[PDB]
RNA sequence: ACGACACAGGG
RNA sequence: GGGAGCUCCUCCUGUGUCGU
């Protein structure tokens, strides 16, 4: 396939996950993360979408809701 | 006669119905987890050296504290559980994170207390309580 | 040159100025200015080549150049006479330029001329043309007038965009700069109206012959009569004038203490609201010679087209008026010795005050209908909620009615893991495609309600071109008499999606088949009998849209109440039912696009043009941004289908009922109700269709001012010449109906003009050759009148024009279309865009959707609607298709697979969705 | 049909009255006997009768030009702000309106207040 | 050809 | 009404099931 694609996906997938862990319970945060991803999905060079990518990976990261351990295992 | 493939069509139609019922409470039970475990494998299958620094580093302890900004003068901060994990992350004051080079400002202790760069080696680093929060900006 | 010096000494004479000849001792011929002219073989509003003046320019002291000119006529010596005599009675008006008639030897003997005195560069008309003809490519003549007046400054244009209304809305301050300017030359036109009635002459006042700071000249085509009687023909004047009076904000000075501008506000009375004899006094300050009745109340009016004409006038006139005396009336009214507070009324800015007639007080119960109208309206609601000033919009707020703000958000949308790994698995979704994901599931934060309510400041009070307004109305409506409308009763509405909301505050017991069950016929048909006596205002409740977009901005909903929709159902349904069931007509609604609905729309707009070329426009923020006056039209012809059902007082009230509920009705956004300004309503059953009268109007508005706006003198055809003479004297002069040329412009249209309309979407198929002489409308001409009639800028990059027809409309109804060989025969189908189909298969807005077996119809239907890319010369439009039918083959492969496991075994008639017959008969003719 | 619509006319009329005792005091008797002939527009009921206000203010600029303070002036009256509370609907504190910590907070702030006699 | 239900496309 | 997380908009078109 591609990587553009791709990542739109993921981001997209990142943003649901975001979402079940109940993230619109923060108006700054839920408002950082939409605006990450809506610049995510309409971007068209794969080096800022990425760079997106890695700020929604982090948000989800410095939680402690989702184990990470077993995940990447 | 006919009765009986009208019957039969019937018993299908609510065996179809209860087949579609009880998969569509197995997705909406089992979400929240499938979703988490669908995440992590088109993550992996990126493949990139910015994302996979960062899963490393999360499963290992260091996790940020606050979203990784993309900027040059931003400024970052994350947790550094143990002495390994800041041996081979940092070198001198340039930290290494998410494929990017920042520059440590400060490196507060579990009890927020300035700990200075110079005095964390590896002989003098097990009186600690190494929750050691360091900060940085991208360079 | 001696002869020139002479000549120049001479031109300034007594009056001490320092004059310098721009141009020569002979007529300069001034480029190309806005004339006005009615005669035996011209007529319109265009740019000629004005060649008989000499002109001057004075210059005061340091010897820098002024806004000041000796403009000297070298007409005719019997109309230097004539001119002189007229010019002595008017000498003592002060809204009369100096003339200063001399003869000079120019050829050899005493040439006869005219020598008016410090005007201008400029003119009323050419200000009026330049605003309301606006090119912004050559829009030379505006600028000089914006930066000759200080309105602004050449690095003003230096910027991009600084036309637009949209983007840069300071274009709004820099041309309000004007204002006072044109309310000057307002008052100067009245005193000259009653110097020429004092002295007793008669003749037109046109635009052409006022300076920008008032004063008027050319006296030679005026006539003498007995002192006392004379009458000035003002009809063009003003109706070409008045769509640049809001436009620039004219009556802003009458806000202050002592009209001027530099005294503070007026205070207004905060319980006042009638507001009437401040507009009798308006209308006989600003428009006293104005020849026809104003009703300040709409309430009065003859027919709709008086409604028209006076509704112009009261939304030139709201706008003095405090915005916070406008809405409901509310009073106190006691139910068994209880007190109430219901609205009993309503003042519009365009209808005036309305009261209503069933009015009671000391009532000992409610009935169950009293019960519904004393919920719906806003007036208990807001009286006793809490007070909102809201800093985040700019739009009026009237109260909160709960104790904390609402902030919604959306939510992402869900991801089909499956149908994306068996895309990629076909080859699809790699780098540099033809086709890629462009339509997702756009998120919003809590701040987009209230901000996407916000773009209704985009909505601005627009004054219309009455003359032409209520000649436009009349071709439209020749557009709309194919039709069968009237009122149905209680019985006779089809009411369908019976399980719905029933807006505020009725979601609150249940849906809409609650209120239909609990209401008998006659109580439904007594509530529809109580809104042609009575103003019923009621709340609309605006939320988030959870759908598939290629645009990351917020789109909302509304839902307005039960008894709106109840009572408009009863009014409109007859004529919708009527509209959406004829084939073959302008506008294409319910008219389907499957079995070769969309072959035969498409032969039916290629009519018989001549040298058909194609073409198709875009109303930039069309819900938002359409004025007032036009729904108030819409509304006007979709009511005239009662004519045999309905007196005038049932119509108008039934008119005040759309406007208090669709137009300017009370938003519930979150928990806290706001007025909205103006624009369509999305959940009210009309909107679509009002859509489809609004663009017409606009097509017809479009045509007029193409066909106006061109050298008569030019069009060689003479029947095109007399159509335009004929259609200036039908605008301007004869103030009656002509029914005989309203057929035949209608002809005109329809043979060189074809239209095919949905809401505000259009495709035109038009004579190339009269668009390229100016005969019909071209692009520019749309892009002028949406500027000067809708506050709204339209984008060339927005507008396509297709120059082959066997090349279908480039996007009609976001359609592409085709040109296929179907059985011998080639037909017109239409294809979407593969990104919109793929993005429909791979991203859904609920969970379930996601397990593919359970929804194998949801992939029928997309491959339904992404066949006709099978016959796409592209390769990956057809793979599109072919992946569909091979998903849909996997689907009930592995559901046949799960069925036979977890239970015993099963059994039919699904092999017609893994071949493509189905979907290819689903687009030819049915037999 | 029939056993719906009295539940549907009791509940209206119990909103009715219940939203009718919240109304009715000695405000909007006096501004109503004012009028030359008891009617009034709507949008000076909530104005001048109302006895709590609710403020929606987006960026710390515009507080501090219109609600700066314990009490502040609208529509010719003073409000005595309480319970000012943030985006999350979390009680916010006067002392940490400020601009250096105003990018710790969630905007809007929703800040209520009630009209001083 | 007429209603109910589900789905799909076009303010 | 069923369903979903106190709330779930309008118009048109077309499929697929059911019943006349
Ligand atoms: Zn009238
Ligand atoms: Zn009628």
């Amino acid at each position: 396939p591609s990587k553009m694609s791709d990542v739109k996906c993921t981001s997209v997938v990142l943003l649901s996950v975001l979402q079940q862990l109940r993230v619109e319970s923060s108006s700054k945060l839920w408002a950082q993360c939409v605006q990450l991803h809506n610049d995510i999905l309409l971007a068209k060079d794969t080096t800022e979408a990425f760079e997106k990518m890695v700020s929604l990976l982090s948000v989800l990261l410095s939680m402690q809701g989702a184990v990470d351990i077993n995940k990447l295992c | 006669a006919a009765m009986q493939r009208k019957l039969e069509k019937m018993a299908d139609q609510a065996m179809t119905q209860m087949y579609k019922q009880a998969r569509s409470e197995d997705k909406r039970a089992k979400v929240t987890s499938a979703m988490q475990t669908m995440l992590f494998t088109m993550l992996r299958k990126l493949d990139n050296d910015a994302l996979n620094n960062i899963i490393n580093n999360a499963r290992d302890g260091c996790v940020p504290l606050n979203i990784i900004p993309l900027t040059t003068a931003a400024k970052l901060m994350v947790v550094i559980p143990d002495y390994n994990t800041y041996k081979n992350t940092c070198d001198g004051t340039t930290f290494t994170y998410a494929s990017a080079l920042w520059e440590i400002q400060q490196v507060v202790d579990a009890d927020s207390k300035i700990v200075q760069l110079s005095e964390i080696s590896m002989d003098n680093s097990p009186n600690l309580a190494w929750p050691l929060i360091v900060t940085a900006l991208r360079a | 040159s001696a002869d020139a010096q002479s000549f120049l000494n001479r031109v300034c004479g007594v009056s001490a100025a320092r004059l310098t000849p721009c141009g020569t001792g002979t007529s300069t011929d001034v480029v190309y200015r806005a004339f006005d002219i009615y005669n035996d073989k011209v007529a319109g509003f265009a740019k000629f080549l004005k060649t008989n003046c000499c002109r001057f320019q004075e210059k005061d002291e340091d010897d820098n150049l002024i806004d000041s000119y000796f403009v000297v006529k070298r007409h005719t010596f019997s109309n230097y006479q004539h001119e002189e005599t007229i010019y002595n009675l008017l000498k003592d008006c002060p809204a009369v330029a100096k003339h200063d008639f001399f003869k000079f030897r120019i050829d050899g003997d005493m040439v006869p001329h005219i020598s008016r005195q410090r005007l201008t560069k400029y003119t009323m008309a050419d200000l009026v043309y330049a605003l309301r003809h606006f090119d912004e490519g050559n829009c030379d003549t505006l600028k000089e007038i914006l930066v000759t007046y200080n309105c602004c400054d050449d690095d003003y244009f230096n910027k991009k965009d600084w036309y637009d209304f949209v983007e840069n809305p300071d274009i709004l301050r820099v041309y309000a700069n004007l204002g006072e300017r044109v309310r000057q030359a307002l008052l100067k036109t009245v005193q000259f109206c009653d110097a020429m009635r004092n002295a007793g002459i008669v003749g037109v006042l046109t635009l052409d012959n006022q300076d920008l700071n008032g004063n008027w000249y050319d006296f030679g085509d005026f006539i003498q009569t007995t002192p006392g009687s004379g009458v000035p023909v003002v009809d063009s004047y003003y109706s070409l004038l008045m769509p640049i009076l809001t436009l620039t904000r004219a009556l802003t000075a009458e806000s202050h203490v002592d009209t001027d501008l530099t005294k503070p506000y007026i205070k207004w009375d905060l319980l006042k609201y009638d507001f009437t004899e401040e507009r009798l006094k308006l209308f006989d300050r600003y428009f006293k010679y104005w020849d026809q009745t104003y009703h300040p109340n709409c309430v009065n009016c003859l027919d709709d087209r008086c409604i028209l004409h006076c509704a112009n006038f009261n939304v030139l006139f709201s706008t003095v008026f405090p915005p916070t005396s406008f809405g409901p009336l509310v009073r106190k009214i006691f139910v068994d010795g209880v007190p109430f507070v219901v609205s009993t009324g309503y003042h519009f800015r365009e209808l005036g005050v309305v009261h209503n007639q069933d009015v009671n007080l000391h009532s000992s119960r409610l009935s169950f209908k009293e019960l519904l109208v004393y919920a719906a309206d806003p007036a208990m609601h807001a009286a006793s909620g809490n007070l909102l000033l809201d800093k985040r919009t700019t739009c009026f707020s009237v109260a909160a009615l709960t104790n904390n703000v609402a902030f919604q958000t959306v939510k992402p949308g869900n991801f089909n893991k499956d149908f994306y790994d068996f895309a990629v698995s076909k080859g699809f979704f790699k780098e540099g495609s033809s086709v890629e994901l462009k339509h997702f599931f756009f998120a919003q934060d809590g701040n987009a309600a209230i901000s996407d309510y916000d773009y209704y400041r985009y909505n601005l009070p627009t004054m219309c071109d009455i003359r032409q307004l209520l000649f436009v109305v009349e071709v439209v409506d020749k557009y709309f008499d194919c039709y069968d409308g009237g009122c149905i009763n209680a019985n006779q509405v089809i009411v369908n999606n019976l399980d719905k909301s029933a807006g505020f505050p009725f979601n609150k017991w249940g849906k809409a088949r609650l209120y239909y069950d609990s209401m008998s016929y006659e109580d439904q048909d007594a509530l529809f009998a109580y809104t042609k006596r009575n103003v019923i205002p009621t709340i609309t409740q605006m939320n988030l849209k959870y759908a598939i977009s290629a645009k990351n901005r917020a789109r909302t909903v509304a839902g307005v109440s039960i008894c709106s929709t109840m009572t408009n159902r009863q009014f409109h349904q007859k004529l919708l039912k009527s509209i959406a069931a004829t084939r073959g007509a302008t506008v294409v609604i319910g008219t389907s696009k499957f079995y070769g609905g969309w072959h035969n729309m498409l032969k039916t707009v290629y009519s018989d043009v001549e040298n058909p070329h194609l073409m198709g426009w875009d109303y930039p923020k069309c819900d938002r941004a359409m004025p007032n006056m036009l729904r108030i039209m819409a509304s006007l012809v979709l009511a005239r289908k009662h004519t045999t059902c309905c007196s005038l007082s049932h119509r108008f009230y039934r008119l005040a009922n759309e406007c208090a509920q669709v137009l300017s009705e009370m938003v519930m956004c979150g928990g806290s109700l706001y007025v909205k300004p103006g624009g369509t309503s999305s959940g009210d059953a009309t909107t679509a269709y009002a859509n489809s009268v609004f663009n017409i109007c606009q097509a017809v508005t479009a045509n007029v001012n193409a066909l106006l706006s061109t050298d008569g003198n030019k069009i060689a055809d003479k029947y095109v010449r007399n159509l335009q003479h004929r259609l200036y004297e039908c605008l301007y002069r004869n103030r009656d109906v002509d029914t005989d040329f309203v057929n035949e412009f209608y002809a005109y249209l329809r043979k060189h003009f074809s239209m095919m309309i949905l809401s505000d979407d259009a495709v035109v198929c038009f004579n190339s050759t009269y668009a390229s002489q100016g005969l019909v409308a071209s692009i520019k001409n749309f892009k002028s009148v949406l500027y000067y009639q809708n506050n709204v800028f339209m984008s060339e990059a927005k507008c396509w024009t297709e120059t082959d027809l066997t090349k279908g409309p480039h996007e009609f109804c976001s359609q592409h279309t085709m040109l296929v060989k179907q059985g011998d025969d080639y037909v017109y189908l239409p294809y979407p865009d593969p990104s919109r189909i793929l993005g429909a298969g791979c991203f859904v807005d609920d969970i379930v959707k996601t397990d593919g077996t359970l929804m194998i119809e949801r992939f029928v239907s997309l491959a339904i609607d992404a066949y006709p890319l099978t016959k796409h010369p592209n390769q990956e439009y057809a793979d599109v298709f072919h992946l569909y039918l091979q998903y849909i083959r996997k689907l009930h492969d592995e559901l046949t697979g799960h069925m036979l496991d977890m239970y015993s075994v099963m059994l039919d008639n699904t092999s017609r969705y893994w071949e493509p017959e189905f979907y290819e008969a689903m687009y030819t003719p049915h037999t």
